[PDB]
């Protein structure tokens, strides 16, 4: 199975 | 004058969020980077897919062109930058040193240097030929959101979640200025104006500001868009009317009159956050790119 949270890139994620 | 940007092409191919789009200085190409670990090259005028450049081990947050349009640098979650020869697809150098995600990158106008910003809170200056880190600046106290050289390469501007914009002497590594207004929301993007006189800064309170660098004062404020979460690129558009261009978290591209601060156009079509916009060096062309639930790049063209 693929990972639940495929690693993407920091810019595409929300930094708290 | 108001522009009349109209949708020309939609570029599909990335399989995850697009993170950054940039036009080559010679005007021939658009580079896109993505969370899918890839850089793609497309024709600037016809939107035609050219090639994929690959090698990073995790997603890419930024990409930048050398002045002769022959090299790219990319900043990755794999903690490295890579310098690429675009024609051969070869990774010329891997720039190692950062201890956390590399978020932003740019070549200097001479293109013998690269500046990078990282989640490790540092700004690094690298030699393009050797791939060696020349300087590590203790730039900020939170992740560095943007780094940009001014037009003669003598200054670097950096921004951070720490709420500051800082300006650095490229030669010495010395901080020459810290810019802060009447509050310190996270600064999510900065860049110098083409003539080097101003800095455009985005903050995560739905605001863009034009700063006079020398005076150290905010001259213009742009509002109306949504930006509280992501580090969205903004631009000076100078080929026709003088605009400010930015993406937005309401999925639109916003265009403002630089002097009057009025919204002059909103470009509709993307289905997720518009994380990146870029303006063509000679023609009135805007590229826009969106996040994971969209995955496309759009090219828009205007008469002015």
């Amino acid at each position: 199975e693929p990972p639940l949270n495929p690693h993407g890139s920091a810019r595409a994620e929300v930094h708290l | 004058v108001k522009p009349n940007y109209a949708l020309k092409f939609t570029l599909a191919g990335h399989t995850k969020a697009v993170s950054s789009v940039k036009f080559s200085p010679n005007g021939e190409w658009l580079a896109s980077s993505s969370a899918d670990k890839l850089i793609k090259i497309w024709g600037a005028y016809d939107g035609k897919f050219e090639k994929t450049i690959s090698g990073h081990k995790l997603g890419i947050s930024d990409v930048a062109w050398s002045s002769d349009s022959n090299l790219l640098v990319s900043a990755s979650d794999d903690k490295t930058l890579k310098i690429w020869d675009v024609s051969s697809g070869k990774c010329l150098k891997t720039l190692k040193g950062h201890s956390n995600y590399v978020f932003c990158c740019n070549f200097n106008p001479q293109s013998n240097l690269i500046v990078s910003g990282s989640f490790d809170e540092s700004v690094r200056i690298w030699d393009v030929k050797t791939g060696k880190c020349l300087k590590t600046l203790p730039a900020h106290s939170d992740p560095v959101s943007a780094v940009h050289f001014n037009r003669d390469g003598s200054l670097i501007v950096s921004s951070s979640y720490d709420g500051l914009c800082r300006i650095w002497d490229t030669a010495s590594g010395q901080c020459l200025k810290t810019l802060i207004d009447d509050d310190n929301p996270p600064v999510s993007f900065v860049k110098f104006s083409p003539n080097g006189k101003y800095i455009l800064a985005a903050t995560l309170d739905n605001t863009l500001k034009l700063w006079d660098y020398s005076k150290g004062k905010c001259l213009k404020t742009y509002t109306g868009h949504k930006n509280e979460k992501y580090c969205i690129f903004a631009n000076f558009s100078v080929t026709g009317g003088k605009w400010i261009v930015s993406g937005s978290e309401d999925n639109l591209v916003y265009i403002w009159n630089l002097q009057t601060k009025e919204i002059v156009q909103k470009l509709q079509g993307h289905t997720d956050v518009v994380i990146s916009t870029a303006c063509h060096p000679t023609e009135n062309i805007i590229a826009s790119a969106a996040l994971e639930n969209d995955k496309t790049i759009k090219l828009w063209k205007s008469d002015c």
